[PDB]
This record gives structure tokens, C-alpha cells and sequence, in this order.
């Protein structure tokens, strides 16, 4: 099966990604660095 | 509570940081994760491998060709053979078989004609079950390639190639169901579990 | 007798004979399939299944 599917043309095209998980990541990202900049800010208190 | 947050998430966003989306290496990496969870899930259901066990359904492919190899046994003895006829056919049988003379012992070709009637009729309870077969695999391919929503045309494509496989089978695997029965035709083994002297 | 030697041949010959010495295609799945070889052989000789 493997082979099969990798030789089909265009594997750009085969694997794209689906419109939701490009918001998914793209938030998730967002997340990731506000919750960062949030326990940055709770040490800078805490002192 | 802001640390927790962050390790749930970690593992994720090291990732998608560093996307591209001119990069092989991801596309290629992602089509040998979906292939290898296909095939795994795949053999969950049919083989019963694995821990993941499904204990609200019957396993599907599993449980449900398990269950057509102990309907088509009822299949096999919806026959209703009508005992008058083949009391009426014995006896010309007989009678023709001797021919001119008065004869002397009990015939063979009688015993022999009569049976290769009755083994011709299981030719079609066999070719249900080889139908009721496929639709069942057809059926499991599509419950594993719910998995894959997250890439279109490669949902598309894997049910695709896997379905026409299935399908192309099915003629040779008729031909050796045909060729079977043949076989029992061919020749008459009497000294098998028999009524042997009778 | 040849034809049966013919046979154990050819499913891999086709590969051969368009053997190219600069083909990532070639190599690319040559790659995939070998990763996938060794990690179905590794959890096989430790789980036991199969």
C-alpha cells in the first residue's frame, strides 16, 4: 500500500492539510507564547 | 496551573513553530503515519490484535465474517428435495442401467447418478457466501479510513486503491470455489466414512 | 521449469531495470519502507506477536 500511494503523482497535492488544522496550529502557537509572557509576568510579582 | 498548560501543549507546538509548507520531509513523514495507523487499525478489527478491544460493538470485519461461516452451514440445508421423484428416478435408473439382461446384483451407476445430481445444487449457497464476504471487508475499510479527515485526498485515495484490490479479487477466488465443487464430481470415494457392507 | 525460475525474478527486476544513479524518487521509498520494515521486526521479537 505504502508504494502504492507514494507513487501517485502530485504528493504536494495528495498530503495537503485540511483548512481547520492550519487555524489549529496557528492558535495553538498563539497560546503558546501568551502563556509564557503570563508566568513571566507571575515571577516578576511573586520576587 | 500556567505550567501544567504549558506541557500539555508543549509537545505539539515544537513542532508547528518550525512549519513550512514547502517541506517534503513533513509530507513524507506525515503519509508514513497515516499508513501505519491504517494498517494497524485495520488489523484491530479483523485480526483482533492489539490492546485497543472494542467491548460495546461486534469487532466488525472480525465477528462478522466469524458469523458468515456459521450462517452459510444453514445455507447448505435449504435444499428440499422431493423424496417421490427421487424414488420414481431410482427405479428407472435401475431398470435402465441393467438393460437386456435381468440382472443380478444391485447397480453402481444408479448410486453414482443420483449423487452427482444433488452436488450440482451447491454451487449457489457458495456464491453467496463469497458476496456476503466482500461487502463485510468493504464495509471495515471504510470504518478505518475515518481517521485520515484531517488530509483530504488521501482519505479519497486509500479507500480507493484498497477497495479496487478487494474487488479484483473476487473473481479468482470464485474460480477456485467453482473448481472445488468439480472435483467432487470427478470421482466417487466410496471406501471414505461409508456405509461400508451395510 | 524456466517459467517458474522466471517468476521468483521478476517482482524484483522491475525495479532494476529502470535503475537510475541519481533518482531521489527511488530512494525516498526505498527509505520509507525500511523504516517501516524495522519497526514492525523490532516489536515483533519483543511483544512476541505475529
Amino acid at each position: 500500500l505504502l508504494a502504492n500511494l507514494y507513487s501517485c503523482g502530485d504528493q504536494n497535492t495528495l498530503m495537503e492539510e485540511s483548512a481547520e488544522q492550519a487555524q489549529r496550529r496557528d492558535e495553538m502557537l498563539r497560546m503558546y507564547h501568551a502563556l509564557k509572557e503570563a508566568l513571566s509576568i507571575i515571577g516578576n510579582i511573586n520576587t | 496551573k500556567l505550567q501544567s498548560q504549558l506541557l500539555s501543549i508543549e509537545k505539539e507546538v515544537e513542532e508547528y513553530k518550525n512549519f513550512r509548507p514547502d517541506d517534503p520531509a513533513r509530507k513524507t513523514k506525515a503519509l508514513l503515519q497515516m499508513v501505519q495507523q491504517f494498517a494497524v487499525d485495520f488489523e484491530k478489527r479483523i485480526e483482533g490484535s492489539g490492546d485497543q478491544i472494542d467491548t460495546y460493538e461486534l469487532s466488525g470485519g472480525a465477528r462478522i465474517n466469524r458469523i458468515f461461516h456459521e450462517r452459510f452451514p444453514f445455507e447448505l440445508v435449504k435444499m428440499e428435495f422431493d423424496e417421490k421423484e427421487l424414488r420414481r428416478e431410482i427405479s428407472y435408473a435401475i431398470k435402465n442401467i441393467h438393460g437386456i439382461r435381468t440382472g443380478l446384483f444391485t447397480p453402481d451407476m444408479a448410486f453414482e447418478t443420483i449423487v452427482k445430481k444433488q452436488v450440482k445444487k451447491i454451487r449457489e449457497p457458495c456464491l453467496k457466501c463469497v458476496d456476503m464476504v466482500i461487502s463485510e471487508l468493504i464495509s471495515t475499510v471504510r470504518q478505518c479510513t475515518k481517521k485520515l479527515q484531517q488530509y483530504p485526498r488521501l482519505r479519497e485515495e486509500m479507500e480507493r486503491i484498497v477497495t479496487t484490490h478487494i474487488r479484483e479479487r473476487e473473481g479468482r477466488t470464485k474460480e477456485q470455489v467453482m473448481l472445488l465443487i468439480d472435483i467432487e464430481l470427478a470421482y466417487m470415494n466410496t471406501n471414505h466414512e461409508d456405509f461400508i457392507g451395510f
